[PDB]
């Protein structure tokens, strides 16, 4: 009865959500030809959230593939699980957005946005009531930051009631690429503060941090760290997709995690995770998932939760478990670690229980929390932005294609006051 | 062909490492509350 | 749809364009006659029964090095109008190539560039190769860029020059050709890369161990720079850096568009399979202040942006560690308005062995194109030579005879002088 | 119930404790794959004092391997019973402790102690309450002494009410490997009095001496010594894990063996010991167990206890036996041996019966005494320390990483204060 | 992780290292081409497919020995630029090898140290080999110790140099060169061990019964010392001694680190069969003033620290028995401020014999490295040599004419004089 429409923009966005449709497929028994194998009532009764029928029995994903190049959307199509998406929902664009935010937002992305908005209006409005939109993009390039936020602006005015959950990938600046990361990041943040209900902040360095000091991988590749993101994307909408003892919804997360509308930037994480020679050494109980869901490194953003306070927090447990432990462990972290938890909200925790655990595992859990330590991400991009800005850095591309100087100062204002608003509640 | 991903469906990584070891040639005796054979 | 048009003007441009057009042709696998026994679309059309024809325009005023192309092995691969020649040469004379004997071959060149650009479903850029220091490369080449900018605007004009080397130049009147060709290279050029010949000699004599290199071996390493620079145009990888990506991350201000090259997995047999060539090893040798391809030591300069293009079996996390260890090294310093100063690209296609060549099998490579305040010395070096020669008006009677006044010399030294001034004000 | 964390540091601590985990596996029935091979619940009912359930049924030992060198602790994994240990309880670190106390306690132990407090915290806090800790380490070396001393001061302020039972090996005067052993010993002792509840001195002279005069060996080796220590190590803990006529937890050892808080340095002896000459030819009833534990060439220290008094003394017995024979034989000890016992407190002997004998024996005994003869261990190490420190021997190393000259003078003055306290009761 | 970069400088350093790498390749199982048919990590690298290039830097000013390795049986073992060599030698002159021609080769010396230490992770120590009684051994031996100290701090710099002999010195300027070496190996060498040729000459004559040994027949015993001392760094042992162990138990004061070495059993095939090789007798044959690899009997001084490296199938009980019978035997002394003084590192792996060498296949061996106050004699016999020669200013015009200033002979003599006055100060 409720549908999530996934729109993926950018090279980062298309590759992450290709893993997302791969993990949703085997959570739902979908073969990469559309056929469904394996017999279970629960794996199809709520598949309308992510798949539609095709009068051939083919379950087709709600994917609105987008990038301003015939590049990674060719590799997504040619790879495994690439025949699922409609060839119609593959809007190409041939001019190219070269890591420039104004390219996707103003001067090349404005002539293809009228087609991807037509596609998403054909595919999302043609039902009784859609639950919301799920947008996957990186705010580091030109396509995800530029075209992604342009569609975000147009969707929030056409549907100013639905939930837009955005798994944004902020530029992690300690080790990174492209020299225009602070320009593309800050020029998108001052839009995501208004017209975006939820923004889950993801940094690549934290994905390497899990891949090095939790999974003990040899060579963490882009596919492995896109798999960890798709774990969190599937885990948040678990109750929307399967029955449970304590069901939830994306609006239940929104109303229990947003004290004020501007503060909606969440730290995400997901860990019943373990190394290769330790799953047969490590147990599995609610306290053990709890202690690896607050700790330091399970966060997929490079922001230490100890360097701040939790305004509010939520926990999406999955699988067969006792309802006493899922309540008592959130109490136990609340009263033991009280410094990293605000007081003007008492009892800052939501728990919610799915009954169907993910494939292979016995129980999993995903964190989404509104920690005020997210100020150190906007500060770590602002101090790079003002460094370039004082001597008028790589800018004649941005100004030459139709941006005045006031847009950049307005970018600094709405992101400096975001840090200041997080200061008042820390 | 893109590089292979090393992570299973249950989010446990697939193929293991070997530690860069240290010449495991040792010697073995016995005195285990019985004093040598 | 990705399509770059190469325009090789001058004798040196023809020869470096030779070594380039085989990393383009039979690296894609096409035979000498022009048959593969669509990655070729970056450099080639296709005319029916598997005939891919190079997207090149060969320009020269002496019909003797382009005639070697018409008579060599590869005469049936080029179309017999893509090898445009003349009757008489330009003779290191910028005013002859630009004002007198240039305006009878430029009308043929713009026809062939027209027929090779209306056969385009989106032109990425004009990769024009020339030799600053001669007559038709500094002359006709300068007029070609002025005509191409007026008609074919808003799409890039990446130029790799052959700027006159400090000591070795094999000419005497090259300061007049270099300083007065600066105007085209400063305004009518979107990306300029300084690429002299002494530094290629030094790379060949130190890493590659060929103690007696010829121009043919110099054209080798220039070509390997070009193939790695357009590697992501044609082949897949983790991150792609096309020619629009290239100029937008390496050009801080519109006037400053001058860069340096280094492609340093330079190994050869005995120095090839002994050395473990990892991602850290090749990145350190790329930033090493002797493999710069301009005699343009950056230890006395400030780095601005870098364009490390890893190519082969390179893992992205190994790129991440290699960038980090360059940043922690103190002698590799960066200007303060640039915390993020690298644009990492990764190709999947490995570099290619050379039979009878100089390099060997290498599984990974780096080709970083970097802008720095250190490039302000390649123009101040030739400021000394121009000032000495123009003091008592040597060689001026040549340049004035065929149609430029002597005030062209003073305004081009003024264009050079306003040029280095903009580097130390940016650096400070 | 109760739990014990087995901290072990250094080459001595890892190798001795690996033998301990060998013996406690053979005594609990743990096979060297993680399973249970025996069939009796009198073994398994208290495996939750040294092990943790790990989903599949595998009992992972509750040990914290720690070494500031990837050397012999990699060789622990190679040998048998070496895969039971959990691989992220392995605290690696390349660095390399030269035999040096301030490398272990000031420079290189500091970057590595933050990981091992994390591992101790994840295990100890996972349960409700544990009985205490157990540390095996070497005073002579650098990584076992200097780092093991800093951990037992960190976990003291973290949990200032659980026991600190340290199976420490003291440097030997005659058997002298490592040149800077008296320095690292003296810098370790003066904090070991103020941050360890119980210290058990195990000198390697007596571990050799047991082998070739009572066990009648031909080639005494290090594995032989580690078994002799480990039989004592189970011989102090079996009243916890196994039932009995008169049970005794380790705090009952603490209060009955420590008349005054600074003096807690003990001597151990495990003596149903025999050879192949007399393994058939020897009664193994009660009165000669007490004859062998109260025998000079039996204690695990070169601290000949006829030259001193026996302020307190426990003897935790094992095996099938009667409560009158233990009481009347140790009353016989207090009667005939009267001059070598102390006189101002009565009944300086503690009874406790552990009704399960060790594997292969029908009864055993483990004697832990607080003899004032331990002050001659502190007289020989002080003799070697003053012999070096008069002429400033080997100090340019120790002052290099920022440990002052004065830190040696409170090290010697505090250790002289232990000599005087052990002297005034004699 | 554990790894030792070995820098050989000087002609004696080259042939010593040639015996060292002959033993290292044989023991670890690397062919002369660099192919096996973590123990290779301590001395070799790891190239593409099963290749192990030695982490060695051969450095010399004469070319006649370095190129003979390049044209010898181990040509393809080495990557062909860690064997750097100049065009002219140092002419048995410290001034020439340190101030004039060593400057144009030290830049290539440290550049190869950079590339050999960038791939390494956790370098344990620089093991230097030279002859201080020569030209380039003394001269570049100083110049590398200054340059490595100012760039690479912390990390240990061992130096197994060869001191001039008392009697057979094969030079006439041999006291000038290694007086000027004293400024180098005092405040810049971490640990220095004396290995002079006339002592291994007497060991070969007495133990191996080789009446007429060559330099090779000494260098193979030298390689046995390097194998035994880095043995715990590569093979598993009962007690582990690494370089950080080797300095913290054995070097009392910062300015007393001069050492002697002793090996046992150096016994040939015809004798080892007719004899027991046991732990006890290889120790008393080690603490004997004819197996010292310096003519310096310990009875004329007092021991301060000892570093017995037992290596083989040695049980640790008999090691303590050997230490016990050495704590007896009042002939051997020990200083009063060190009641202890025996660091015994035990390995398991038996020695590797070279086929066609001169040692039998032994099962157990010990390598003393000892510090004593008797080692002041090693310099004190030399004090007569320098005074008798500097008196009427002989051989001076080479040094002062080269570029080394006059007067440096005096404070190099005063630094050496303060070295003896430190040794009888600590021995009282
Ligand atoms: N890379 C490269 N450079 C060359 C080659 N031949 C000449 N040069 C350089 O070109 C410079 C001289 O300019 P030319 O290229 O000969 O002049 P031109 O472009 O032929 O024009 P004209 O002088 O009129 O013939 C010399 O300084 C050389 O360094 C070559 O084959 N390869
Ligand atoms: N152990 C050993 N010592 C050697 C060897 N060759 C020479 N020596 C000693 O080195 C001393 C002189 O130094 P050399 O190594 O010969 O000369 P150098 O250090 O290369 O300096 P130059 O005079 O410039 O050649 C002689 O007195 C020899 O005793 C050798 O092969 N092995
Ligand atoms: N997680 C993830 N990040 C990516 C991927 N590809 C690129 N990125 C990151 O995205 C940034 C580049 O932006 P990108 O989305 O690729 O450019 P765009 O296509 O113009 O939007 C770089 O900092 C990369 O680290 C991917 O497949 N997965
Ligand atoms: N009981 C026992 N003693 C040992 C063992 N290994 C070394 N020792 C003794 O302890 C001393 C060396 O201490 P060491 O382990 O090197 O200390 P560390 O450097 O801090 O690890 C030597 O005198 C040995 O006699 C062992 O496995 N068991
Ligand atoms: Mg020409
Ligand atoms: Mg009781
Ligand atoms: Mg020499």
């Amino acid at each position: 009865m409720r549908e999530i429409v996934h729109v993926q923009g950018g090279q980062c966005g298309n590759q992450i959500g290709a893993k997302f449709w791969e993990v949703i497929s085997d959570e739902h028994g979908i073969d990469p030809t559309g056929t469904y194998c394996g017999d279970s009532d629960l794996q199809l009764e709520r598949i309308n959230v992510f798949y539609n029928e095709a009068t051939g029995g083919r379950f087709v994903p709600r994917a609105i593939l987008m990038d301003l190049e015939p590049g990674t959307m060719d590799s997504v199509r040619a790879g495994p699980f690439g025949q699922l998406f409609r060839p119609d929902n593959f809007v190409f664009g041939q001019t190219g957005a070269g890591n420039n935010w104004a390219k996707g937002h103003y001067t090349e992305g404005a002539e293809l946005i009228d087609s991807v908005l037509d596609v998403v209006r054909k595919e999302a409005e043609g039902c009784d009531c859609l639950q919301g939109f799920q947008i996957t993009h990186s705010l580091g390039g030109g396509t995800g930051s530029g075209m992604g936020t342009l569609l975000i602006s147009k969707v929030r005015e056409e549907y100013p009631d639905r939930i837009m959950e955005t798994f944004s990938v902020f530029p992690s600046p300690k080790v990174s690429d492209t020299v225009v990361e602070p320009y593309n990041a800050t020029l998108s943040v001052h839009q995501l503060v208004e017209n975006a209900d939820e923004v889950q902040v993801i940094d690549n360095e934290a994905l390497y941090d899990i891949c090095f000091r939790t999974l003990k991988l040899t060579t963490p590749t882009y596919g492995d760290l896109n798999h960890l993101v798709s774990a969190a994307m599937s885990g948040v909408t678990c109750c929307l997709r399967f029955p449970g003892q304590l069901n939830s919804d994306l609006r239940k997360l929104a109303v229990n995690l947003i004290p004020f509308p501007r503060l909606h930037f969440f730290l995400i994480g997901f860990a019943p995770l373990t190394s290769r020679g330790s799953q047969q050494y490590r147990a599995l109980s609610v306290p053990e998932l709890t202690q690896q869901m607050f700790d330091a490194k399970n966060m997929m953003c490079a922001s230490d939760p100890r360097h701040g306070r939790y305004l509010t927090a939520s926990a999406m447990f999955r699988g067969r478990m006792s309802t006493k432990e899922v309540d008592e462990q959130m109490l136990n972290v609340q009263n033991k670690n009280s410094s990293y938890f605000v007081e003007w909200i008492p009892n800052n925790m939501k728990s919610s229980v799915c009954d169907i655990p993910p494939k292979g595992l016995k129980m999993s859990v995903t964190f989404v929390g509104n920690s005020t330590a997210i100020q150190e991400m906007f500060k770590r991009v602002s101090d790079q932005f003002t460094a370039m800005f004082r001597r008028k850095a790589f800018l004649h591309w941005y100004t030459g294609e139709g941006m005045d100087e006031m847009e950049f100062t307005e970018a600094e204002s709405n992101m400096n006051d975001l840090v200041s608003e997080y200061q008042q509640y820390q | 062909s893109p590089p292979e991903s090393s992570l299973q469906s249950n989010f446990v990584p697939s193929h293991e490492e070997v530690g860069r070891h240290k010449r495991f040639l040792v010697n073995s005796r016995d005195s285990l509350q019985g004093n040598m054979i | 749809m990705r399509e770059v048009i190469s325009i090789h003007v001058g004798q040196a441009g023809i020869q470096i364009g030779n070594a380039c057009w085989e990393l383009f042709c039979l690296e894609h696998g096409i035979q000498p006659d022009g048959q593969m026994p669509d990655a070729f679309n970056t450099f080639f059309s296709e005319t029916g029964a598997g005939k891919h024809v190079p997207r090149c325009v060969f320009l020269d005023l002496e019909p003797t090095v382009v005639d070697e192309v018409r008579t060599g092995t590869y005469r049936h691969l080029f179309h017999p109008e893509q090898l445009i020649s003349g009757k008489e040469d330009a003779a290191n004379n910028f005013a002859r190539g630009h004002y007198t004997i240039g305006k009878e071959i430029v009308d043929l060149s713009l026809d062939r560039i027209r027929k090779l650009a209306d056969n385009c479903t989106g032109l990425q850029g004009f990769l024009m190769f020339n030799a600053v220091g001669g007559g038709t490369g500094s002359g006709l080449g300068c007029l070609l860029l002025e005509r191409l900018s007026v008609d074919y605007g808003k799409k890039s004009k990446l130029n790799f020059c052959s700027w006159p080397s400090p000591q070795v130049s094999t000419a005497v009147v090259e300061p007049y050709n270099s300083v007065l060709s600066t105007h085209s290279l400063l305004e009518h050029t979107d990306v300029a890369v300084m690429l002299d010949n002494e530094a290629i000699y030094d790379i060949c004599r130190r890493n590659l161990d060929i103690e007696r290199p010829t121009y043919t071996n110099l054209n080798r390493l220039i070509a390997q720079v070009i193939s790695s620079l357009t590697a992501s145009l044609r082949f897949d990888g983790a991150l792609n850096v096309d020619v629009t990506e290239f100029q937008t991350n390496l050009v801080p201000y519109p006037r400053i568009h001058f860069m340096l090259s280094s492609y340093a997995p330079i190994i050869s047999a005995e120095k090839a399979y002994h050395e473990q060539l990892s991602v850290a090893e090749i990145t350190n040798s790329a930033f090493e202040p002797a493999s710069m391809m301009a005699k343009c030591d950056p230890r006395h300069g400030k780095y601005m942006a870098c364009c490390l293009m890893y190519r082969g079996d390179v893992v992205p996390k190994d790129v991440n560690a290699a960038v980090a260890t360059i940043k922690t090294k103190r002698t590799i310093q960066f200007v303060d308005w640039c915390p993020t100063g690298f644009k990492c690209g990764i190709n999947y296609q490995p570099p290619t062995v050379v039979p009878g060549g100089d390099l060997a099998k290498v599984m990974r490579a780096v080709c970083m194109i970097s802008n720095s305040t250190a490039i302000a010395e390649v123009f101040s070096r030739m400021d000394h030579k121009f000032d000495l020669m123009y003091a008592k008006r040597a060689f001026v009677h040549w340049y004035v005879g065929e149609g430029m006044e002597e005030g062209e010399f003073s305004e081009a030294r003024e264009d050079l002088a306003a040029l280095e001034k903009d580097y130390e004000e940016v650096g400070i």
